[PDB]
């Protein structure tokens, strides 16, 4: 080859190589044709088989993740979600040359709180979908034991390939999760250090109301009219303290 | 941008006899344009001794164009344009049909003649009536020449003529 | 958008005999368009070497339109363009046919000749004179080639020719 | 600025024999033009004693153009136009051929005229009707000329006919 160089060049000054190339040419025209084949069918079946075994993992350990994401814990006393926060330490921004910009921590109201009718589960974000191919159709059939290995492990890459992206979704739904508990637990220990406004909500009431047709007894119509928000003035911020 | 008259290699997949006219695709695989393929077609020549493919149609992946480069083929590891197939296709199987109508003719006609100088009788008849139409039929057949066949196995060298974009 | 010169599959269930013209109608069964129905016909070749299928009208489900992106076929698994069928479909018959016509023939004007030098008289009477007839007869219907015929249970490769959308 | 009708030399790799025009490369690997190349085609002469290059389309490399001085080839080191290549294809397969054809014309007829002054019969049979056919097919394939093909890997020199810049 190339790295024994000089062995390389001078035994293809000899016409053996001339007259071995002439087979491999051919060899490698026609290896591309198989393999996409096999990786496409290899990365179906990878990843419907991974996405199964993993769902019956989920479908097996259902439990404790009911026990660990109490969302109705998180409510609020008129059923409404809290908002999501942000939280982020020691931020610099070199942004151009004669410019630096740094900064403590930043905080960033990232949802708007709103009313809520039931709390979501873990089952919305972790689940992953499921739709089994059973239709293997072939492009050109292995005839020789070469092809068919060369297909048989592209068809094993691709199924390695799918196992991996598998993996990949679950875990950003992962992060997903637990960055939406995080923003809410975040939000509730905030609330408590005093930094961010409690929402409010006006409530009006009636009583009998309708046409000679229709009647309703007591109607109630709740309002919220104040958005939680940050607030500017430091001095009302009472800290923590431990033992 | 292409030289005029440069050099490339192709992959061919697909096989075709020299008898019916069609659509043809390779796949340029290396140098500056990937995944490119291109159609064409095939001529039928005078003399079986060479055999080329006339390729015009080209498209380039990426974009969403069909470019108008008219190129031709030569034999891979030959550089020459001969075609790798057989051209011994159709001359045996009518000579001997011929020879064989031929010499029932004349089996019939000198063993009918040399008679003055039963079933030797009923060979001379069968000999002498079924080499006639047999002659002139094969003389009637004895035209088609020798056709050719790429294989679907084997891929191209492309020589260029004109420049594209 | 679909480029100029690529490849895809499609299934034939209904099957013909090539004699008559007609819309044939296969599956496209994987790639971009799924669930979609071409209809088309084939060509008479007067060589029995291959035989080919014109497909023009193309239908895609979902949106009731109808495209006509003209494409042809080559054989499964063996990536050429001929039919998988028999090519002797009728040479034998029409074979036999002329030459019994014609010892028939010979054998009734042969064993007249040989009179010189009542049952063997009426041979010949019946081979003399029922070979010329059905050797004339045998000339004229000499002249039927063979018949090919796809299958009702074979897939195909369908070549594009130009683009879509 | 080229003078009109100097030397340049190129080499030549691509082969082809004298049976269907097409188009030819070489590579001027000489001169000012360094990396040029030229595209043309060849001629097919009454007689094979010599074979000519026309040589018409001139790529200069690095930019996008393409000038037209059209020259011709001599054959190197001999200062001639012939090529080096064999002219004795296709005389004796034909000639052996006729021969043959009329021989067994000959021994059909005289070996027949010969029996006044059964398996001797026969070889006048098989003789006397299978020359006749091949006679007149043997005439009738005996006008095909013996061919020419160029080399592969022989460099080539080429006169100039026009100016250019």
């Amino acid at each position: 080859g190339d790295t024994g160089s000089l062995a390389g060049l001078q035994a293809m000054a000899d016409s053996k190589y001339t007259r071995a190339q002439k087979k491999q040419k051919m060899g490698k025209i026609r290896e591309m044709a198989l393999k996409e084949t096999a990786l496409s069918v290899g990365a179906q079946a990878g990843l419907a088989w991974r996405a199964k075994i993993i769902d019956e993992q989920l479908n097996k350990q259902a439990r404790n993740l009911d026990a660990i994401y109490d969302f109705n814990s998180l409510v609020l006393e008129h059923n409404i979600l809290p908002p999501v926060l942000l939280e982020g330490r020691n931020t610099l921004n070199l942004a151009d040359a004669q410019s630096i910009r740094i900064s403590d921590r930043t905080y960033k109201v990232a949802k708007q709180a709103h009313f809520i009718t039931t709390p979501p589960t873990w089952r919305q974000y972790l689940w992953m979908d499921y739709v089994k191919p059973e239709a293997p159709n072939v492009t050109l059939l292995p005839k020789t034991k070469a092809e068919k290995e060369i297909w048989c492990i592209y068809t094993e890459r691709g199924w390695k390939n799918g196992i991996d992206q598998a993996n990949t979704i679950l875990e950003e739904n992962i992060a997903r999760i637990k960055e939406d508990f995080g923003g809410m637990i975040l939000y509730r220990k905030l609330l408590a250090m005093n930094m961010v406004s409690p929402p409010y909500v006006s409530h009006t009431d009636l009583g009998v109301t309708g046409d000679g047709s229709e009647i309703h007894i007591d109607d109630r119509v709740l309002r919220i009219t104040a958005l939680p928000e940050l607030n500017v003035n430091s001095a009302e911020w009472r800290a923590a303290v431990a033992k | 941008i292409i030289k005029t008259g440069d050099i490339m290699f192709a992959v061919l997949d697909t096989s075709v006899n020299s008898d019916e006219p069609g659509p043809i695709l390779a796949t340029i695989v290396t140098g500056k344009l990937k995944g490119s393929k291109l159609i064409g077609s095939f001529n039928l020549p005078s003399n079986a001794d060479k055999m080329v493919i006339t390729f015009n149609t080209m498209s380039i992946p990426g974009a969403e164009k069909t470019i108008s480069i008219s190129a031709y083929a030569i034999d891979p590891n030959t550089a020459r344009t001969a075609l790798a197939s057989r051209t011994n296709h159709h001359y045996l199987m009518r000579y001997g049909s011929l020879f064989a109508s031929s010499f029932l003719q004349g089996f019939g006609n000198a063993f009918q003649s040399a008679n003055t100088t039963s079933t030797l009788e009923n060979a001379v008849i069968g000999l002498a009536t079924v080499g006639k139409a047999w002659s002139q039929q094969a003389q009637q057949l004895f035209n088609t020449p020798t056709t050719v066949e790429v294989y679907s196995g084997t891929g191209l060298g492309i020589l260029f003529t004109q420049d594209v974009t």
